[PDB]
DNA sequence: TTACCGTGGGAAAGA
DNA sequence: AATCTTTCCCACGGT
């Protein structure tokens, strides 16, 4: 016999004190694959988060229910997903996240885009699921000539995410991380941190609040760098580009992925962002001989650029634990509202055993494909009793809910909005 | 179209 | 020490 | 042929 439908009480009580378990996947946007027997590593490492209050509230349910510390502790393995090569352990002990520092591509692989696939279960074997990275372009090695912006693909749009890392003489243990850590910048060997790059005008002075421009990054252009985690920024940077061991104080070409990037500190006297092992600190740049467009800098200076993603799943045993895996698990990107009110919910990962809640009112809901589900807008008086039409906006949630129980948050909410 | 880092830390010298 | 290994620069092969 | 991308080769300086 089937499993539980979510209850309204059942919906009314996860409303009030929540609890969601989600999966974050960070990862570069592309990978350079391996030929032969090589291993050539993703770098960043791909880092797997455990976010959310609900971990901690899965954990007490189950010991309650008799697991021991060790049978409650998730478990996850991370893979090439759709692939042969095996998948490798994460270990997650004491930590609420893992990185990958060891996964690679095969040439034997003939795609040209992959997912890596996050499998998850409890220390008791319960199941919990797999769950898919961003996509992630395979590419043979970077290509030496200019870069076109025919190929947004490997470019650098203001706004989006990379990470910076430095390597010295070609030695893998050398790698280090631009990374935030306790309210300083340093460079890591384990942890990375994903920047927020955003383009500024050549005129737009110091501060925290600053004027942010569109298109791509090229190289000579004004930059902010910012955690998308800690929020630190650094001072105003350019971006130039590293030819052997000089910055190119002229070049004006798009950035492109696993480019060799310097960052020249603004308005100093030729200080290059560097680190010294751990420690990231301005060191001063040393003109070429003869030529006035380059400028010599430290092994420390030169960093490599990759635009980061990022896949974030959440979800919750709204009727406790259930035989299905809660994989996979949908994600509403954008509602558009269109007879009889309709809300139109486009995302991914959708199938014919959802149904929309707005609030604790379940919906009539149709089922069109993975990325499209239309459902019809409960009356305002199933949210205010005595009202024949919407008097004062009105906000509720919208949410995702599964035949067995598990409940799937959105980010949106919908208003009722008064009739002029 | 206006960012709003939190803090923008100070880069020491060698 | 010897054996082994990612990595980046180049050579070679392919389109 | 010529030029850019893909694949193959190998040594530096690390474990
Ligand atoms: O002779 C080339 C080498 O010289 C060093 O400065 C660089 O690290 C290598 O390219």
């Amino acid at each position: 016999s089937p499993p539980k439908r979510l209850t309204r009480e059942a919906m009314r009580n996860y409303l009030k004190e929540r609890g969601d378990q989600t999966v974050l996947i960070l990862h570069a946007k592309v990978a350079q694959k391996s030929y032969g027997n090589e291993k050539r590593f993703f770098c960043p490492p791909p880092c797997v988060y455990l976010m959310g209050s609900g971990w901690k509230k899965k954990k007490e349910q189950m010991e309650r229910d008799g697991c021991s510390e060790q049978e409650s502790q998730p478990c996850a393995f991370i893979g090439i997903g759709n692939s042969d090569q095996e998948m490798q352990q994460l270990n997650l002990e004491g930590k609420n996240y893992c990185t990958a520092k060891t996964l690679y591509i095969s040439d034997s692989d003939k795609r040209k885009h992959f997912m890596l696939s996050v499998k998850m279960f409890y220390g008791n074997s319960d199941d919990i699921g797999v769950f898919l990275s961003k996509r992630i372009k395979v590419i043979s090695k970077p290509s030496k000539k200019k870069q076109s912006l025919k190929n947004a693909d490997l470019c650098i749009a203001s706004g989006t995410k990379v990470a910076l890392f430095n390597r010295l003489r070609s030695q893998t243990v050398s790698t280090r991380y631009l990374h935030v850590e306790g309210g300083n910048f340093h460079a890591s060997s384990q942890q990375w941190g994903a920047f927020y790059i955003h383009l500024l005008d050549d005129d737009e002075s110091e501060g925290e609040e600053f004027t942010v421009r569109d298109g791509y990054i090229h190289y000579g252009q004004t930059v902010k760098l910012v955690c998308s985690v800690t929020g630190m920024a650094l001072p105003r940077l350019i971006i130039r580009k590293v030819d052997k061991q000089t910055a190119l104080l002229d070049a004006d070409d798009p950035v492109s992925q696993l480019h060799k990037c310097a960052f020249y500190l603004k308005d100093t006297e030729r200080m290059y962002l560097c680190l010294s092992q751990e420690r990231i600190i301005q060191f001063q740049a040393t003109p070429c001989p003869k030529e006035q467009n380059k400028e010599m800098i430290n092994d420390g200076a030169s960093w490599t650029i990759i635009s980061t993603d990022k896949a974030e799943y959440t979800f919750y045993e709204g009727m406790g634990p259930v035989l299905a895996p809660v994989t996979p698990v949908p994600v509403v990107e954008s509602l558009q509202l269109n007879d009889v009110a309709m809300l139109e919910l486009t995302g991914q990962n959708f199938t014919p055993n959802l149904r929309v809640w707005f609030g604790d009112v379940e919906a009539e809901t149709m089922y069109r494909c993975g990325e499209s589900m239309l459902c019809v807008v409960p009356d305002i008086s199933a949210f205010r009793e005595g009202w024949r039409w919407v008097r004062q906006p009105v906000q509720v949630p919208v949410t995702l809910v599964r035949n067995d129980g598990v409940i799937y948050s959105t980010s949106l909410t919908f208003t009722y909005t008064p009739e002029p | 179209k206006k960012a709003t880092a939190t803090t923008t830390w100070m880069v020491p010298t060698a």
